[PDB]
């Protein structure tokens, strides 16, 4: 039917793209009376909305309002949710503040968001975390809302994990703060991992205090959601780089491709509903002057060019596109992870460090740690395949495995360890407060020189990609040459086994 | 000079007060240059019209806070909304006076929304103060809506955490139906009888006529609703002598707006006093930058303490509402709303007037049914519940013990067997033993009668998985508990955290731990620190019963996992099973608790136990929630612990080797 | 607005509560033993006394050091001089009920029996040891 698309000015988009979006495609096209508006407007204020929604409701019954925001205001979309009630016109958000998450949508209306919920994302975040083996954690929010449900969906997502998720109470602020009073609840985090669920200059408040606090650290990592966040395009100062957000600001999922799925979807859902009544053009005649077949009540599993854009009841794509970013050494955020429908298809298995999350930070305790599998000491396992997780009483660590003979590429496949060496290991990570980054040798046993090239523990050592040597290791005078040990722990010499 | 104040208000005169008040205000408040103009914007059939005066007229007319204003709405539409979503756009304060809704009381849509009277959850405050004198305990929340309600119960349970008493039936169904009858009908076989409302005025009329036709207007019904439920026909419909909330001069508009006045001018002089002093823009040409002191001038509005008041001291909380929540206690005295309560916000206090009620007395203390049929549940276990079919029918054999006591048995009712194995056999039976006697002794001290069951499947209990939401659902002996199918378990409980993080218990009777029962040269396992056992075998074959106080004991510590790798290979339904199966050595190890074993071990020769002793729990009776029946069975159990009455429980049959 | 110290009286027994002289090479508590007070009074007449600083240790030492690790509060632990647990003297209990009843000490973290009329006047937690009666012969 009608339908108007009004857009941003962001992201180096033109408007003649949109002419020729509609034209050529759509080649499947089912109803009869289908035009569309393509319009743009600087102003981002409730009052030339209102405006454009009045001229284009009367301008020839548009079925169909498309908007597109380039700003960070999370209040239009409550505004197009408004519209949407008053109206009864499907609208989709898409982009900046039209397309954040708003708290809970009328069931009188019709809009809908191209965005994921609250608990898909922290699904996608706590993915994150069981992926890269940071247990223990916090929560810090404010008082802007939508933080209730969080707490109670990780409440029941810890409840209901095998993983044994450690976990400090979450922290929460009183007011917009003196730096008084929380700082104090500030300062009860001993944690590595902080989760933060705030707004934009809340986040930048709280992220300037943690930096004047020490908190962003090597080992103090931040996950914001897109809430934080909000739009790609724009990066604010006082984001630690390195700085792990969840969104879906793509440009592989560039904004005309956006319009062309609404376009998609609204076309569908009007051709699929044409099929079970006729006269499905049924519009409001003005503003001015004080339904049944509607299309609120249809599109529950919409699919436009294989793509499963369905809809929940609390208006979201059911399998959208989650985007994983970091923020690099240069101010930019890289485009790390994707998510599937069930998995999360990460780029990085070892996790990048980002050492100069700011500019005075000496970073010099991840420990690159080499080990060898032996039956006492390194007990080397597979992860359990029910759960992907390794048990608490053991440590994450890789193997590099050739898959292929032809040629030398190969795979870290992360694996778990246990034993005598890694309780020592624990031990000395608890003791002496250091990270350390486990993984098994492959080039074969202790080592032995050949040709004058050392192998094994002890060229991982000598040619510095090992840090030091915590796996089982005997000591002679060629090794002592080349390297240094520390004092000897167990009486282990040389011996016979006979029958 | 000049700011302008938006008002959103019909009649003229309620803005000529309100300008006098704050011209009186701005007199007595400095001789500051400020001047504080008003804007009043009227109704409008449509809301779209009205977000258009709101910004055409209000936002480039540079307001800080404007006040919803707008009782006398005839349209059902209710709706500030414009107001309060235009508003929220620049983080203005919405100032509200009329209603006292759950959407605007949620700081989530409406973000800096503040208002003078607090919303229906303070009601249940109210009541918290009423069953806090009058001596209530136990509540029903009947609400026909889904919105409010939810956020009802919320403050319901925040507010009963200082008793962690819960309501015995909470209902949330969909509005516009008839046959309600059937929810009320199983509300009336329960035993609280404090029933609260909250609901739409239709609804509550609906559910007065519903409750007529099931004549609830006699004796012992407790009701207790709000404003809406005393409105229209609902009015008419509710039963002469029901108790009712009403708004002290709510309804009366010019009190409100001089302490809307009272408080915005001095907060605005206050806001005058530190530095950061913005202004939303003219928001007409782009102007989309927002309001920096938004939050600031919302915790000016937040912490704003006063003394005036007709109603009462003002004083906003930490959720944008009202403190000291404060209404007329009102009942339908024939076909008549009485004030019959005046209220003191720590005491209630009742005024001269008879409260006639539809019951007995004028008093109205705790009713209840003191429950004298009781549900329990137990399971399979022959040293503690023996259970065995009838005689003929019903009846059960007159067993006699070694010194001539006739048994003491009880008709329990129980199946043949599982689903699988039994489609459908399922009698009431004789069972009797070591429980059973305890269960005829808390009887028999306390005064009550009760009802014997057994539990659906073969298991205790744990928190295991279900298919919908990822969820740790309950099952078994916890799982019939839980469901409201047993009132008290009286069972070999062994009492661990996980069991007591939801539920109550009790003390314990029996102090054991856990052992194992094997079959006997060196013929020797001895116990948990066997090496054997650390590091398994394929003929080592040691289980459990499956979901028992043995897996999670064993799942719980992460170091006995490779047991957890084992124990999931023989998990069987009932100990009798894994007797069976050890006793033709299919099972080379079990760990048990040590009463069952030693018994065992008494009855046959060849069973023998071992001595490593380990997780010392307890047996207790699997209690409920907050329940009166947690002081007084606790000391019967203690009473049965000072004497020798457990001595002669074990004379029963623990104590005598065979 | 916060609390956190619970003022907490025990009783010496020798499985459980060993309360000690401080080490003089050091004058401190050894680490395994928690500081605390007992109101010594050298002679019989005189009331007045000193709260001289003793060293505790032992089961329920550890069971109130585990406590403070997981439930994360601190306390004032010290010593009673009014006698053993408890008995009803007349309508006045002495020891440790008589500090609790009386509400100078908030909980009695050290070993205490439970029997009928100590559940009636105070309350109770789970129980953590078997411990009965038995009678001792050769
Ligand atoms: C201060 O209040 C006066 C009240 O009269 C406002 O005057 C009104 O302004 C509107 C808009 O221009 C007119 O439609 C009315 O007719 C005016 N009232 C009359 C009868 O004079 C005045 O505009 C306010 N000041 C500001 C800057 O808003
Ligand atoms: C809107 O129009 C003004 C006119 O000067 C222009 O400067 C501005 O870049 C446009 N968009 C924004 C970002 O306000
Ligand atoms: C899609 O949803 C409709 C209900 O709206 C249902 O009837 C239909 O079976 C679904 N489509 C499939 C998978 O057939
Ligand atoms: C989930 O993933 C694939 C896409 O990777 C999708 O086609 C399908 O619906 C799902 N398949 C599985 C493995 O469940
Ligand atoms: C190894 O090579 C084969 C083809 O010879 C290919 O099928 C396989 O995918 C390769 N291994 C990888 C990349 O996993
Ligand atoms: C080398 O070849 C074998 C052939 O089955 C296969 O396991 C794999 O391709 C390679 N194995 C190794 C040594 O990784
Ligand atoms: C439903 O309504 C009818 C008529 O009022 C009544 O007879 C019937 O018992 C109700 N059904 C139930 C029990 O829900
Ligand atoms: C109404 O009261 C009667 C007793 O007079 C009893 O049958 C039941 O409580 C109710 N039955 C009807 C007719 O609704
Ligand atoms: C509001 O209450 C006051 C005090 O009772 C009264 O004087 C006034 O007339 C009422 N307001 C109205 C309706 O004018
Ligand atoms: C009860 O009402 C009086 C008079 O309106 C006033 O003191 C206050 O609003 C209430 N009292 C309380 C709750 O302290
Ligand atoms: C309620 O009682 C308290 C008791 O001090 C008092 O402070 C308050 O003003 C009373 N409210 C009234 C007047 O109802
Ligand atoms: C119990 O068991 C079987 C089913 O397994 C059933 O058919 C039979 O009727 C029952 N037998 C007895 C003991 O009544
Ligand atoms: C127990 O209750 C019954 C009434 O149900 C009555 O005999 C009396 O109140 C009580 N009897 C004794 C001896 O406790
Ligand atoms: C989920 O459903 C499957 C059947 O599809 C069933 O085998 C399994 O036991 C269920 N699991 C849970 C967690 O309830
Ligand atoms: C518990 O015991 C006391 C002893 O007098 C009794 O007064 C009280 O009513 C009992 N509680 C219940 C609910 O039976
Ligand atoms: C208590 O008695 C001893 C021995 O007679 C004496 O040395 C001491 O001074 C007395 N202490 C007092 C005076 O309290
Ligand atoms: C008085 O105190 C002393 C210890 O200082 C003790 O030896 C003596 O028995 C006490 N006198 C009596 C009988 O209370």
């Amino acid at each position: 039917l009608n339908i108007a698309v009004l857009l941003g000015h962001s992201h180096d988009v033109t408007e003649r793209e949109l002419r020729n979006l509609w034209g050529p495609e759509q080649a499947t096209g089912l109803p009869l009376d289908v035009n569309v508006v393509a319009l743009l407007m600087n102003r981002t204020d409730p009052k030339s909305l209102i405006t454009h929604v009045c001229d284009l409701m009367s301008g020839a019954r548009i079925h169909g309002l498309v908007f597109g925001d380039d700003t960070d205001q999370e209040a239009v979309a409550q505004m197009l949710d408004f519209i949407s009630s008053q109206t009864f016109i499907p609208i989709l958000g898409i982009h900046g503040g039209a397309s954040m998450i708003m708290a809970d949508k009328d069931p009188t209306s019709t809009f809908f968001q191209f965005g994921a919920s609250i608990q898909q994302q922290a699904t996608v975040m706590l993915k994150i975390m069981q992926d890269y083996d940071w247990h223990v954690f916090s929560l810090v929010t404010t008082i802007f809302p939508g933080y209730r449900d969080f707490i109670s969906f990780i409440k029941t997502t810890v409840d209901n994990s095998f993983v044994g998720w450690d976990m400090q109470n979450v922290i929460t602020l009183d007011t917009s703060f003196e730096d008084a009073k929380t700082q104090v609840q500030l300062k009860k985090i001993h944690s590595s991992v902080i989760l933060l669920y705030c707004s934009k200059d809340e986040a930048v408040l709280i992220l300037s205090e943690a930096r004047s606090l020490g908190l962003t650290g090597y080992d103090f990592f931040w996950i914001v959601p897109s809430l934080v966040s909000g739009n790609t395009e724009l990066i604010p100062k006082e984001f630690p780089s390195g700085l792990i957000s969840v969104s879906y600001d793509d440009w592989d999922y560039s904004l005309e491709a956006r319009v062309r799925d609404g376009l998609g979807i609204l076309t569908t859902a009007a051709s699929s509903m044409l099929e079970k009544f006729s006269y499905i053009p049924e519009a409001k005649a003005s503003c001015y002057g004080q339904p049944l077949h509607t299309l609120h009540q249809f599109m529950v599993n919409v699919t436009w060019d294989g793509k499963d854009l369905s809809f929940t009841e609390e208006g979201y794509q059911v399998h959208p596109r989650l985007v994983v970013i970091v923020l690099n050494k240069d101010r930019e955020w890289e485009k790390v992870g994707k998510w599937e429908n069930q998995t999360l298809s990460l780029r990085h298995a070892v996790w990048p460090r980002y050492k100069s999350f700011s500019d005075c930070e000496p970073d010099d305790n991840h420990l690159s740690i080499v080990t060898l599998e032996e039956a006492p000491f390194v007990i080397v396992e597979d992860i359990d395949p029910l759960t992907e997780t390794c048990v608490r009483n053991t440590v994450p660590c890789r193997k590099f495995v050739k898959i292929n003979n032809s040629t030398n590429e190969g795979m870290n496949v992360k694996k778990c360890c246990k034993g005598f060496c890694i309780d020592i290991l624990k031990k000395l990570s608890r003791t002496v407060k250091f990270t350390y980054d486990l993984y098994l040798v492959t080039n074969g046993k202790h080592g032995k020189k050949v040709n004058n090239v050392w192998n094994g523990m002890i060229g991982e050592v000598v040619y510095q990609r090992a840090v030091m040597a915590v796996g089982s290791l005997t000591i002679n005078e060629e090794r002592s040459e080349v390297v240094d040990f520390s004092v000897p722990f167990v009486e282990t010499g040389i011996s016979v086994m006979v029958s | 000079k000049i700011v302008n104040i938006g008002a959103v208000l019909s009649t003229r005169k309620h803005e000529q007060m309100f300008r006098e008040a704050v011209n009186q205000a701005n007199k007595r408040h400095g001789s500051w240059k400020i001047q504080l103009n008003a804007t009043s914007v009227t109704h409008k059939p449509n809301a779209i019209q009205m977000a258009l005066s709101v910004c055409e007229d209000l936002i480039s007319s540079q307001v800080y806070a404007i006040l919803v204003s707008h009782p006398p709405t005839p349209n059902d539409h209710f709706t500030p909304t414009p107001v309060s979503y235009t508003a929220g756009f620049y983080r203005i304060p919405v100032l509200g006076l009329t209603t006292r809704m759950s959407i605007y009381s949620d700081k989530s849509i409406h973000l800096s929304f503040l208002r003078t009277v607090p919303p229906y959850s303070h009601q249940s405050s109210v009541w918290f103060e009423m069953m806090r004198v009058y001596n209530w305990n136990h509540i029903i929340l009947l609400v026909s809506d889904d919105h409010e309600g939810r956020a009802a119960q919320k403050r319901l349970e925040t507010l009963l955490e200082e008793r962690e008493s819960k309501a015995e039936k909470v209902l949330q169904f969909d509005p516009g139906t008839k046959n309600v009858t059937a929810l009320l009908m199983e509300a009336r076989e329960l035993e609280a009888r404090v029933i609260i409302l909250s609901a739409s005025e239709d609804d509550a009329a609906t559910v007065y006529r519903a409750a007529a036709m099931l004549n609830m207007t006699g004796s012992g019904y407790v009701w207790l609703v709000g404003e809406r439920e005393i409105s229209g026909n609902a009015l008419r419909y509710a039963p002469d002598g029901i108790i009712g909330l009403q708004l002290i001069n709510g309804k009366n508009e010019s009190a409100h707006i001089s302490d809307a006045v009272g408080v915005v001018a001095q907060a605005v002089h206050e806001l005058l006093e530190k530095e950061n002093i913005t202004d939303p823009p003219r928001g007409c040409v782009g102007n989309t930058n927002i309001w920096k002191t938004g939050p600031l001038f919302k915790r000016v509005l937040m912490s704003s303490k006063y003394a005036d008041g007709v109603t009462g001291r003002v004083e906003f909380n930490e959720d944008g509402d009202r403190k000291f929540a404060n209404y007329s206690i009102m009942n339908l005295q024939n076909r008549k709303l009485v004030q019959v309560g005046i209220y003191n916000g720590t005491h209630v206090i009742p005024n001269d007037r008879k409260i006639i009620w539809p019951g007995g007395e004028t008093e109205k203390p705790r009713g209840y049914q003191m429950s004298t049929r009781l549900k329990i549940v137990t399971i399979h276990q022959e040293p503690f519940v023996y259970v065995k079919p009838t005689m003929s029918d019903g009846t059960c054999k007159e067993e006699f013990t070694v010194n001539g006591d006739p048994v003491k048995k009880v008709i329990c009712t129980g199946p043949n067997d599982t689903s699988p194995g039994s489609p459908r056999h399922t009698v009431p039976q004789c069972c009797y033993g070591f429980c059973i006697d305890l269960l005829i002794k808390l009887a028999r001290t306390m005064n009550f009668t009760y009802e014997v069951h057994l539990v659906a499947d073969g298991k205790f209990g744990t928190q295991e998985r279900v298919n919908n939401s990822n969820k740790k659902e309950w099952n078994g002996m916890m799982g019939e508990l839980l469901s409201g199918q047993a009132d008290m378990i009286v069972a070999p409980l062994t009492i661990n955290n996980e069991r007591a993080q939801y539920i109550e218990f009790s003390k314990p009777f029996k102090y054991q731990g856990l052992t194992i029962l094997v079959k006997k040269p060196e013929e020797r396992i001895t116990g948990i620190n066997d090496p054997r056992l650390r590091n398994p075998s394929d003929k080592f074959i040691y289980a459990t019963v499956k979901q028992s106080s043995v897996d999670i004991y064993f799942r719980r510590q992460v170091e006995l996992s490779t047991m957890y790798r084992h124990m999931e290979k023989h998990n069987y339904e009932s100990a009798a099973e894994a007797i069976q199966a050890v006793r033709d050595n299919k099972l080379h190890a079990f760990i048990w608790d040590s009463a069952v074993l030693e018994f065992e071990a008494s009855q046959k020769c060849d069973l023998v136990t071992t001595g490593e002793l380990f997780f010392r729990s307890g047996f207790g009776i699997g209690m409920r929630k907050d329940s009166p029946w947690k002081q007084n069975v606790s000391l019967s159990i203690l009473k049965s612990h000072e004497n020798g009455f457990m001595e002669d429980l074990d004379k029963t049959w623990v104590r005598y080797q065979e | 607005p916060d609390d956190n110290h619970l003022s907490i009286v025990t009783l010496e027994e020798a499985p459980f509560v060993i309360v000690e002289d401080i080490d003089p090479l050091t004058e401190t508590c050894v680490r395994n033993t928690v500081p605390c007070r007992k109101f010594v009074k050298i002679n019989n007449s005189t009331n007045e006394g000193m709260n001289v600083k003793k060293c505790c240790k032992g089961f329920c030492i550890d069971i109130l050091k585990k406590l403070s690790r997981t439930v994360k509060f601190t306390y004032d632990l010290y010593l009673v001089t009014n006698g053993k647990h408890g008995k009803k003297v007349n309508n006045v209990w002495n020891g440790m009920i008589g500090e609790v009843v009386y509400q100078r000490a908030v909980m009695a973290v050290g070993s205490l029996t439970i029997n009928e009329e100590r559940s009636e006047v105070v309350d109770f937690s789970v129980p953590f040891v078997e411990t009965g009666i038995s009678v001792m012969v050769s």
